[PDB]
C-alpha cells in the first residue's frame, strides 16, 4: 500500500537525524531473518537451484542471496 | 527531597557569614545549577548569585559561593545593615523540577 | 528594563478556582519562559509553575500533578495561572519568574542564570 | 562561547587572499574561525523558516462510505445503469454475478452488476511548496570574549543574531567591542528547494521531495480546490468484495496514518505548527573580516596574582577551558596566558580565546586553548605569583590525522560538492576538486537513487569483486573510486 | 461456537506522562522508578553535556525518557478448537416442482 | 481475527509474528503491553534533548 | 512494519475470493514499474552488472531481474 515506497534513496539526507534512523535501518534484515526461520524450505530449494546455475561460486552465492531477498 | 539550610544565622557587622545548603546527588552534588536569593519582607526576592559562583549585574562583588561536593554555600564578606533579608536557595534537578531551600534569616544586630 | 506585573486577588473560598495573570513587558514573550512559585507566609518557596514556550508545554510537578492547569496567550503577551480544588493551606503569595528559552524553540535545559526578574506577587486567601 | 561542549564543531583558520573565508555550516554543528589577528568567532545556524507556503496536493487518509447502492441486470443485455455513477463522489465497479430463474430473470447466464457508495473524507494530509525566495535563515555570531558564565550556553543573548534572506545583501553585523563583520551568504543554493514538499499530518510535518510525494497510492485532490469532495484516486482506499458469484459489496480501507508514518522513514521531520520552521540542512557563507577590531588591543599588560575559580576540563577535540579571576589593580588589561613545555623554553600549543582580557572588575573570565599532545605547563601570570598548572592531553599525535580525515570524509558524504567550500580559494586545487566532485556526484546521483542501506553495500561488494578479478589496469579504477567509496557511502547513509 | 481469545494486539495508542532524566558524562547511567513499571516505555541514549548544560567535565551524558503507553483500539484474535464446530448442509432432491 | 466490525480467518504462526504490541487473552486492567517499541519511536535530533 | 509480511503463501486457499485479489494481486508489479520509470540509472547500471556477472544469457537475465526485484 502506501506503507511501501519508504523514502529511502532520495538524496536530501543532512546531518540531522531522519524519522526512523536506527529503527528502519535493520527492519528489513529482521523481517528476512524471521521469514527464513519461519520458511526454511524455500531457502533449501533456493540453495539447490542456486547451485545448479552459476558455473562459479560467486554467482551461486549471489543468486542465492538474491533469491532469498526477493521473497518476503 | 528538598534543601536543608539552617533556621537563622547572625553575626557582627564586618565579619563573614556562611549559609550552606546540603543537597542530594540529583540536585546539587551532580549539577552546577544552584542560585541564591534574598527576600525583604515587603519586596519580591531578586536573583543574587548565578550557577555556582557567578554573579548578577548590580550587586557589589562580595557575595561568594562555593560547592564542596553535596554542599553549596554562600559566603558574605563585609556585613552591612542593608543585608537583613530572607536568604533562600534554589537548584535545578536531573528530573526537571526546581527545588528550594528551607530559609535563613540574617540579622546584624 | 524588564518588567513583570500580576493581577491582584482579594479573597477566595476553599474549593474554588483561583486565577492570577502576568502581564509581561520589556521583551518578546514567545522567546522567554514563565514560571510560578509560591510562598506561604514565613515559609518555604514551593515550585508550582511549569515550563512554557512559544508552543506552551508543561512539566508536571510531583505534588501538584493532577490538580492545577496553566494556560497562556501570545496575542495578549500574558500567562495565566489557575489553581483549582482549593484547600485551607493553599493561601500564599504567588510569584512569577523569567527564564530564557533555548533558541530551537524546544526548552529542556534551563538557563544557568535562571529566575532573573520576578513579579511583585499578589496574595490570595481562603476561608 | 556557545561553541564549547556542543559536539562536531570544527575550526577554520586562514583569511588569505583578500580578507575573506568560505565556511559551510549545518543546523547540528557550529563553526569556529581563526586568524593571526581577527578574534575567534563562533557561527551557528539556528533557524530556517519558510514564510509563505502554497499548497500543492491534498491527500486523503481516513475516509468513509455512506449511501451504498447497487444495481444488477439480466445476462447478455448490456450493463446496469445507475444515477449515482454520474456524480463523482461515488466510487463504482462493474462485476459479474450469475443469474437464473431463482434470481428471477431467466436465460441462465452471468449477469452484470454495479455498486456505488459516496466517498466522504474525514482526515487530510496536505503538502505545501515554497519558493526559493521568501525564506529566512537565522545565524548567530558569538565572539570568544571569554565572558563570565557564557560558554556553551544555547541560551543567553551574548552574541548577535542576524536574519538572512535571498532578497537581502552583504548583511553587516555590528557586534560590539570587536567591530563589524560582513557575510556574503548564498541562501538560494543551500538546501535545493523547488523539489521539497512540506506535507503535514495532524500535528507533525516532514520534508519530502516532489517526485516521491506526487505518486502516492492515496486518493489525492489538487491544492487550488474548495469543497474538497472530488477525490481523484478513490479506488485505492476501497475494496470491492465479490466472494462467490453472488452480489458484491463495498468497504472502507481503514486509516493509513500509522501506515504512512512507516512510509516517511528517511525523511527529515520539520516543525509546521506556528510558522514553517525547518531545523535541517545547511547554507554556504562567504565571511569577510576586514573590519574586525580585537577588543584588548591598546591595553597594557597585567600586574599579577590571578586565581582560578573553576577547575579546567578538556572537551572533545582536545581543547581545554579554564575560568580565572584577576586579583589586583589596573583592571582593563591583558592576561599573560601561555602554554609552555617542560623546562620552560618553547611556547607550543596555541590559544582559541586569543588576546584574553580582564574587564571592568574582578569578574572571572574564560580562556580556551589547545595544549600539545603530552605534558605541558600552563602559565597564567607574570613572575611574582604565577599559576603553573600541569595538564596531560591524551593521544593527539596521529589519531587526530585519521580523526580529521574521518571528519572530512563524513563532511564529503553528508555535503556534496559544497564540502569543498570549506576553504579559501584553492585555485588549482579547490575549484578542480569540486568540479570533479560535482561531475562525479552527478554521475553517482544519476544512479543509486531509491537504493537503501543494504543494497549500496551489496552492489559495492559486487563492484569490488568485479575489480579484484579484472585485468588491464581497470581493477584500480574499479576499486578506488567506486567500490570502497560505495561501501563507505553504504555505511555512512540514513543519518 | 465457543471462541476463546488468544492474544490481542493494539492498533492506535496514546502517550501521556512523559518524564526524562539525564546525568553527568562519566557518572554512569540515569535511572527512573518509572522505568521498571511495565506500562512505561523507555530507551537509553545520550546527549552533549558541558558547562552550558550546568554539568562540567564536557562529555556525552546518558539520558532516559518515559511515556505511559495507553491503548484505545484493540484487535482481539480469538481461536477455537476443532470440536463444537457446527456445519450445516441442505439436502434437496430433483422433485420436478414449481419455483 | 477480529477488527471493530470486520473479521478475518488467519492462521496461528502468522498471527503470532506480527510486530505490534500485545497482551494475553485475559485483560483485567491489562497495562502490560509486551512489544511496545513497535508502535512508538524515539527521536534524538542533533544529539541534544530527545 | 505490520503492512509487510502480507499473509500470502500460507495455504488456506478456497474457492472464495480473498480479502484482496485483483487489488493486491498486482501491487508489486505496478510499484516496480513505477520505481523503474522514476529511477532508470540503477536499471541501466544493473544491466551492466548483470551483463558483467554471468556467462550465459539465462543467468544474465536472471541476475538482472533479481537485482531489479530486490530494490524497492
Ligand atoms: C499523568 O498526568 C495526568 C494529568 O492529570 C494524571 O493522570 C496523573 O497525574 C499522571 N499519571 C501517572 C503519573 O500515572
Ligand atoms: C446520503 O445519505 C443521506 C442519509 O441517508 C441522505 O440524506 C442523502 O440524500 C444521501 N445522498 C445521496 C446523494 O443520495
Amino acid at each position: 500500500s502506501v506503507a511501501l515506497v519508504p523514502h529511502v534513496g532520495m538524496g536530501l539526507e543532512t546531518r540531522t537525524e531522519t524519522w526512523m534512523s536506527s529503527e528502519g535501518a535493520w527492519k528489513h534484515a529482521q523481517r528476512i531473518e524471521t521469514w527464513i526461520l519461519r520458511h526454511p524450505g524455500f531457502t533449501i530449494m533456493a540453495a539447490i537451484l542456486a547451485y545448479t546455475i552459476g558455473t562459479t561460486h560467486f554467482q551461486r552465492a549471489l543468486i542465492f542471496i538474491l533469491l532469498t531477498a526477493v521473497a518476503p | 527531597s528538598a534543601l536543608t539550610q539552617p533556621a537563622s544565622v547572625s553575626g557582627s557587622p564586618g565579619q563573614s557569614i556562611t549559609i550552606s545548603c546540603t543537597g542530594t546527588s540529583s540536585d546539587v552534588g551532580g549539577f552546577n545549577y544552584v542560585s541564591w536569593f534574598q527576600q525583604h519582607p515587603g519586596k519580591a526576592p531578586k536573583l543574587m548569585l548565578y550557577d555556582v559562583t557567578s554573579r548578577p549585574s548590580g550587586v557589589s562583588s562580595r557575595f561568594s559561593g562555593s560547592k564542596s561536593g553535596n554542599t553549596a554555600s554562600l559566603t558574605i564578606s563585609g556585613l552591612q545593615a542593608e543585608d537583613e533579608a530572607d536568604y533562600y536557595c534554589s537548584s535545578h534537578t536531573s528530573r526537571g523540577t526546581w527545588v528550594f531551600g528551607g530559609g535563613t534569616k540574617l540579622t546584624v544586630l | 528594563e524588564v518588567q513583570l506585573v500580576e493581577s491582584g486577588a482579594e479573597v477566595k473560598k476553599p474549593g474554588a478556582s483561583v486565577k492570577v495573570s502576568c502581564k509581561a513587558s520589556g521583551y518578546t514573550f514567545t522567546s522567554y519562559a514563565m514560571h510560578w512559585v509560591r510562598q506561604a507566609p514565613g515559609q518555604r518557596l514551593e515550585w508550582m509553575g511549569w515550563i512554557n514556550a512559544g508552543n506552551g508545554n508543561t512539566k508536571y510537578s510531583q505534588k501538584f500533578q493532577d490538580r492545577v492547569t496553566i494556560t497562556r496567550d501570545t496575542s495578549a503577551s500574558t500567562a495565566y495561572m489557575e489553581l483549582s480544588s482549593l484547600r485551607s493551606e493553599d493561601t500564599a503569595i504567588y510569584y512569577c519568574a523569567r527564564d530564557k528559552v533555548d533558541d530551537y524553540g524546544d526548552y529542556w535545559f534551563p538557563t544557568l542564570w535562571y529566575f532573573d526578574y520576578w513579579g511583585q506577587g499578589t496574595l490570595v486567601t481562603v476561608s | 562561547m556557545r561553541c564549547i561542549g556542543i559536539s562536531n564543531r570544527d575550526f577554520v583558520e586562514g583569511v588569505s587572499g583578500g580578507s575573506w573565508v568560505d565556511i559551510v555550516l549545518e543546523h547540528g554543528s557550529c563553526v569556529t574561525t581563526m586568524a593571526k589577528n581577527k578574534p575567534t568567532l563562533d557561527f551557528e545556524l539556528i533557524e530556517t523558516e519558510a514564510k509563505q507556503p502554497a499548497t500543492l496536493r491534498k491527500y486523503c487518509i481516513e475516509a468513509k462510505l455512506t449511501n451504498t447502492t447497487t444495481d444488477s441486470r439480466c445476462p447478455t443485455q448490456g450493463e446496469p445503469s445507475l444515477n449515482e455513477e454520474q456524480d463523482k463522489r461515488f466510487v463504482c465497479k462493474h462485476s459479474m454475478v450469475d443469474r437464473g430463474w431463482g434470481n428471477g430473470c431467466g436465460l441462465f447466464g452471468k449477469g452484470g452488476i454495479v455498486t456505488c457508495a459516496m466517498f466522504t473524507c474525514k482526515k487530510n494530509m496536505k503538502g505545501k511548496v515554497v519558493q526559493p525566495e521568501n525564506l529566512e535563515y537565522t545565524i548567530v555570531i558569538t565572539p570568544h570574549s571569554g565572558e563570565e558564565h557564557a560558554v556553551g550556553n544555547d541560551t543567553g543573548k551574548h552574541g548577535k543574531e542576524i536574519k538572512i534572506t535571498p532578497q537581502s545583501s552583504i548583511t553587516e553585523a555590528e557586534l560590539t567591542g570587536y567591530g563589524t563583520v560582513t557575510m556574503e551568504c548564498s541562501p538560494r543554493t543551500g538546501l535545493d528547494f523547488n523539489e521539497m514538499v512540506l506535507l503535514q499530518m495532524e500535528n507533525k510535518a516532514w520534508l519530502v521531495h516532489r517526485q516521491w510525494f506526487l505518486d502516492l497510492p492515496l486518493p489525492w485532490l489538487p491544492g487550488a480546490d474548495t469543497q474538497g469532495s472530488n477525490w481523484i484516486q478513490k479506488e485505492t482506499l476501497v475494496t470491492f468484495k465479490n466472494p462467490h458469484a453472488k452480489k458484491q459489496d463495498v468497504v472502507v480501507l481503514g486509516s493509513q496514518e500509522g501506515a504512512m508514518h512507516t512510509a516517511l522513514t528517511g525523511a527529515t521531520e520539520i516543525q509546521m505548527s506556528s510558522g514553517n520552521l525547518l531545523f535541517t540542512g545547511h547554507l554556504k557563507c562567504r565571511l569577510r573580516m576586514d573590519k574586525l577590531q580585537l577588543k584588548g588591543m591598546s591595553y597594557s599588560m597585567c600586574t599579577g596574582k590571578f586565581k582560578v575559580v573553576k577547575e579546567i576540563a578538556e572537551t572533545q577535540h582536545g581543547t581545554i577551558v579554564i575560568r580565572v579571576q584577576y586579583e589586583g589593580d589596573g583592571s582593563p588589561c591583558k592576561i599573560p596566558f601561555e602554554i609552555m613545555d617542560l623546562e620552560k623554553r618553547h611556547v607550543l600549543g596555541r590559544l582559541i580565546t586569543v588576546n584574553p582580557i580582564v574587564t571592568e572588575k574582578d569578574s572571572p573570565v574564560n580562556i580556551e586553548a589547545e595544549p600539545p599532545f603530552g605534558d605541558s605547563y600552563i602559565i597564567i601570570g607574570v613572575e611574582p605569583g604565577q599559576l603553573k598548572l600541569n595538564w596531560f592531553k591524551k593521544g593527539s599525535s596521529i589519531g587526530q590525522m585519521i580523526e580529521t580525515t574521518m571528519r572530512g570524509a563524513k563532511r564529503m558524504a553528508i555535503l556534496g560538492d559544497t564540502a569543498w567550500d570549506f576553504g579559501s580559494l584553492g585555485g588549482v586545487f579547490t575549484s578542480i576538486g569540486k568540479a570533479l566532485h560535482q561531475v562525479f556526484g552527478a554521475i553517482y546521483g544519476a544512479a543509486f537513487s531509491g537504493v537503501s542501506w543494504i543494497m549500496k553495500i551489496l552492489i559495492g561488494v559486487i563492484i569490488t569483486w568485479i575489480g579484484m578479478n579484472s585485468r588491464s589496469t581497470s581493477l584500480s579504477v574499479s576499486l578506488v573510486l567506486v567500490g570502497v567509496v560505495t561501501l563507505y557511502l553504504g555505511v555512512m547513509v540514513q543519518a
